[PDB]
RNA sequence: ACUGGCUGGGCUGGGCCUUUCCUUCUGGAGAACCGCAUGCCGGUGUGUCGGGGAACCAGGACUUUUACUCUGAACAAAUUAGAUCGCUUAAAGAAGGCCUAUGCUUGAAUACAUUAGCAUGGAAUAAUAGAAUAGGACG
RNA sequence: UACCUGGUUGAUUCUGCCAGUAGUCAUAUGCUUGUCUCAAAGAUUAAGCCAUGCAUGUCUAAGUAUAAGCAAUUAUACAGCGAAACUGCGAAUGGCUCAUUAAAUCAGUUAUCGUUUAUUUGAUAGUUACAUGGAUAACCGUGGUAAUUCUAGAGCUAAUACAUGCUGAAAAUCCCGACUUCGGAAGGGAUGUAUUUAUUAGAUUAAAAACCAAUGCCCUUCGGGGCUUUCUGGUGAUUCAUAAUAACUUCUCGAAUCGCACGGCCUUGCGCCGGCGAUGGUUCAUUCAAAUUUCUGCCCUAUCAACUUUCGACGGCUGGGUAUUGGCCAGCCGUGGUGACAACGGGUAACGGAGGGUUAGGGCUCGACCCCGGAGAAGGAGCCUGAGAAACGGCUACUACA
RNA sequence: AUAAGGGAAGUCGGCAAAAUAGAUCCGUAACUUCGGGAAAAGGAUUGGCUCUAAGGGUUGGGCACGUUGCGGCGUGCGGUUAACAACCAACUUAGAACUGGUACGGACAGGGGGAAUCUGACUGUCUAAUUAAAACAUAGCAUU
């Protein structure tokens, strides 16, 4: 099958090498697996030494970690929006490492409400359709919560706007073809300005 | 070549086994174990070729099946078991104990030892580091790993092993003025006192020794084995590794012959 | 070296595992711990140049501020070509001995090495290189020191 | 065959003064030359005594760069040269020997390869570098 | 043993070749042939074609026994030896040959801080239970085809085959907090290991202060004088060894297995405890290794002088794939790389080396062949099982023979 | 205008008809007056639809004074935006996915080719109404 040896190449002086031996059991290659967004589907493969790898064909959710806060929550992926290598990766909605995606922001907002006693990204006040309040069943929590809010600080405006729509930008940092999992982190700071400028221009 | 080898050709066996080039085509091919294949002492070679207790291959394994012979206090039942430096071989039925140690000519020799000395060993340390759970451990030159060692012990030193409970009881630092025995190279079997050591960054440091007769020699660090500060802990064989020249050997040989007869 | 911009590519260039977005500000002397530039010491009596520690360039193959370790032979030669990007060609000369005629003859070989943006290398200068892991089809050495010009 | 001597004549080597002699700091243990009092037949262990570190060991910094030669390390068995033992001699082999032993004892050496690579001493011969628009050395 | 002689002329001295002389672990052939020690042998031309036979199987006290098996008669679950058959392991080692191959194989010398590793050796893992569920082989019996180590449908029964599954401990750490007197607290959850991502620790190695913010405290005459301070391994060199926090997974492992001994307690219950082995099992270390990799070194030829990038030729970046590095592969972007110190191409009656023959010294020539490394099983490609194969006394397809 | 199987067996003679044909990318011999032969010979691609990338123009640039109905000039300087922002405008070239009764220069338009002999060097001209050629002319050479 596919081989990854250097015998078939051409020497650095331009000379053409001659046939040496037949193909070996090692130096083989395998067919690439193109991950897609959809219902979960994974195949097992028996690799060298009796170990195993996990081919991911279709995935829809994975771990994403918030850097500054330090929370990791499982959520779903909406779609692929950018890829530095090839445009066809974006159009097909096929995801690999270092692919910018959009994820659901619901699990992360809820944790912020419980940890800090302040609302995050709520412009539905004009409509006030879903406004609701539940009585807080303690008074020591304000001493605990106000200490946290006054110490850590506030979110920057760039990340706050995304919370209004409910969609957040992230980068896949895993290798789905090898480990069968799509994992990444929420991108923020100077790295946010680089991709946002590139995304729409 | 499509897998691992399982045969050993005669004329390719280690030289220090002293095997005749005739009478067969193959060699014992020592099995895998704690010691390297190149420098090991297969049990069949010791029992049959040196002690001459067993006549041939067939009767060598008849003895082993009865669990008569043991090494380091545990019985071994495979004829091609790799024994090595400092190992203690005990045969209770005949009633003597052996220690494997080089002579001045670079080969293993028979060496009787007393019962009191046959209950301890000593070995060079290979590495020290932290294991799983933060528990410190070290490994010796014969693949013995022991947890919770003395924090003062570092690499290249030697430690005395109980050999009954496998616990360290005292150790010797690796420094100038120690008494050492060489384990590899052309200076195999010599005994000397470390004079000074020179190190080269990038590997292969060398140490300078001095014999009892004011002779001088050098070797790589990987071949020096400290066995004591003074009055070596183990019992050295006859000759103490002094490496007489060829001129003196024939003078002593005839002097010994005429003195006896 | 002369580099116009640090971020001039499709992706975002950054040192791995160097966290850059921390709410609290803490000043520390350690290179990589606080969030500032990371660097190491090669050893073998080789001193880190000043340009490496205070520079802003990003390189994953440089022996300084990089993920390559130097181990093996150390060689010397003279540079003959500097017309690629971050790569140079050095020339080594020696004498081979012919036993029958009891005299020598001249011979030479050509070598390829990786040059970091920390150094500035021109043609006809002597350099010292060190072995590393395969970085390309024909690159297995890394530049370490540039000897002063006459 | 042993021993001493020659103001013995030679060969190889190590110390000082001649304008030259030999980098440097830290630590280790500790001598020589010195007195202190205590004791024998003008020398000495004296002691956690002190003026004191010849040499040595460990660690750091400094030193124009190649060729050449000397000594080491590392590197295969067989083969070549070569030591030992009357297989009835020999080509071979690695064996054997001692009174008599219900035992003792020994051998299986050494040199060579030779190109390339790693250390050490030497500093003749053959190349190379340095202060001239001082961009030079020192405190 | 550092050696020479015959031949041009009527005769002479030279250059110069022809012929003579000796060896060969170097093959053939002719004539002849009593004994002792040792025993090479279808390599050269055809890596051309093959009838017939053999060359790989394996059981201990210890995986599964209702043999209409034998043998005894201490075993009413079984109990001695034990065909057959399931299960486990090996068959990837040996043995043969020299077709291809001119920086390729190979030699001496380095690296793996760039990876996999059956087996051996030494350590090492607290989260119905007096014992869980369905099949199948051997066997009985009924059949098909001229034909093979081809196989059909019907009826029984096992596991160390296959598939499930049980906090027996505390402490400590981190979150939510029912409930106030605002200064801490009822009680609630998580916390072995493997897998994947993000974050934190992993210290230095000369010393003296004086300020702001504000709190463990000792003593105390209440004016306060104040405040000594606990760990941290390794390399020439790392994001190393190791540890902590938030989560994740068609997701692991942490013993429903077997043999010998016949013991000790009292609440005498078909109750509790207890020894030595066999076979397995997660991680680290070791052994036999394997794959890549640094430096230098190969015969003749110029009537072979310029070569490489159609459709990677040299380098940069993001990924894919692999046990891992890598232009090994996919996109985007630069214009490079070797050469008179002989590149590129053509020849080889060419596997490389240790080494053989012949000798003053210097050399010339041979090496298919008992030792080491590489390749192949009529010519090409593809693949299954497995720790390990691109295997041919393993499978699939084409071409040529049969 | 079209024809099964054969494909010049017809005839003085392949006379008439058929076959090839646009554009883009590969490939190309003997011979030679070194300019040619050459479109040599011989191969591949071609619709519809939804997308991506590349090739341009114009106007704006910091202070410090004086004139003027938020500013046009007079200047005195400094700086080279590690090239940003707004607006405007036609076509030409390259690449990917999907789709069909495998079709796509869909009509029109549109070269058959190769190995040789005889003869005139070439372009050019003539028997209007049966002969367009090897005939005439030509540059070059020589003579009076």
């Amino acid at each position: 099958g596919i081989s990854r040896d250097s015998r078939h190449k051409r020497s650095h002086t331009g000379a053409k090498r001659a046939f040496y031996r037949k193909k070996r059991a090692f130096e083989l290659g395998r067919q690439p697996a193109n991950t897609r967004i959809g219902p979960k589907r994974i195949h097992i493969v028996r690799t060298r030494g009796g170990n195993h790898k996990y081919r991911a064909l279709r995935l829809d959710s994975g771990n994403f970690a918030w850097g500054s806060e330090g929370c990791t929550r499982k959520t779903r992926i909406i779609g692929v929006v950018y890829h530095p290598s090839n445009n066809e990766l974006v159009r097909t909605n096929t995801l690999t490492k270092s692919a910018v995606v959009q994820i659901d922001a619901a699990p992360f907002r809820q944790w912020y409400e419980a940890h800090y006693g302040q609302p995050l990204g709520r412009r539905r006040q004009q409509k006030q359709g879903q406004v609701v309040e539940e009585v807080k069943k303690s008074k020591s929590v304000e001493k605990k919560q106000a200490a946290r809010f006054a110490a850590h600080g506030k979110v920057d405006p760039a990340l706050e706007k995304q919370f209004e729509a409910g969609r957040l930008y992230a980068i896949i940092s895993s290798r789905p073809g090898q480990s069968g999992r799509a994992d990444g982190y929420i991108l923020e700071g100077e790295e946010l300005a680089f991709y946002q400028r590139k995304l729409h221009k | 070549a499509r897998g691992p080898k399982k045969h050993q050709k005669r004329l390719s066996a280690p030289s220090h086994w002293l095997l005749d080039k005739l009478s067969g085509a193959y060699a014992p091919r020592p099995s895998t174990g704690p010691h390297k294949l190149r420098d090991c002492m297969p049990l069949i070679v010791f029992v049959r070729n040196r002690l001459k207790y067993a006549l041939n291959y067939r009767e060598t394994k008849a003895i082993m099946m009865q669990r008569l012979v043991k090494v380091d206090g545990k019985v071994r039942t495979d004829i091609t078991y790799p024994a090595g430096f400092m190992d203690v071989i005990t045969i209770e039925k005949t009633g003597e104990n052996f220690r494997l140690i080089y002579d001045t000519k670079g080969r293993f020799t028979v060496h009787r030892i007393t019962d009191e000395e046959a209950k301890y060993k000593l070995g060079k340390v290979k590495r020290v580091q932290l294991g799983r759970g933060g528990v410190p451990f070290l490994v010796t030159h014969d693949a013995r790993t022991i947890r919770y060692p003395d924090p003062l012990i570092k690499v290249n030193d030697t430690v005395k092993i109980d050999l009954e409970t496998g616990k360290i009881t005292d150790f010797i630092k690796f420094d100038t003025g120690a008494l050492a025995m060489i384990t590899g190279g052309r200076n195999m079997g010599r005994v000397g006192v470390i004079t000074h050591r020179e190190r080269h960054d990038g590997g292969f440091g060398i140490v300078h020794l001095k014999d009892a007769l004011d002779n001088t020699f050098a070797t790589r660090e990987s071949n020096v084995f400290v066995i004591g500060s003074e009055k070596p802990w183990i019992s050295l064989p006859k000759g103490k590794g002094v490496k007489l020249t060829i001129a003196e050997e024939r003078d002593q040989r005839r002097a010994r012959a005429l003195a006896a007869a | 070296a002369t580099e116009l911009t640090v971020q001039s590519e499709r992706a975002f260039l950054k040192q791995p595992h160097i966290f850059l977005n921390s709410k609290v500000k803490v000043k520390s002397t350690r290179p990589g711990k606080g969030g500032r530039r990371w660097y190491k010491d090669v050893g073998l009596g080789f001193k880190t140049p000043k340009t490496a520690i205070e520079g802003h360039y990003i390189d994953k193959k440089c022996p300084f501020t990089g993920m390559v370790s130097i181990r093996g032979r150390i060689l010397t030669g003279r540079v003959v070509s500097t017309k690629m990007h971050r790569t140079i060609i050095i020339r080594r000369e020696y004498l081979h001995y012919i036993p029958k005629y009891n005299r020598y003859e001249k011979r030479h070989k050509n070598l390829a090495a990786h040059v970091s943006p920390a150094f500035r290398v021109e043609e006809g200068d002597m350099v010292v290189v060190g072995q590393c892991r395969p970085l390309s089809k024909t690159v297995r050495f890394n530049v370490l020191r540039v000897l002063p010009r006459t």
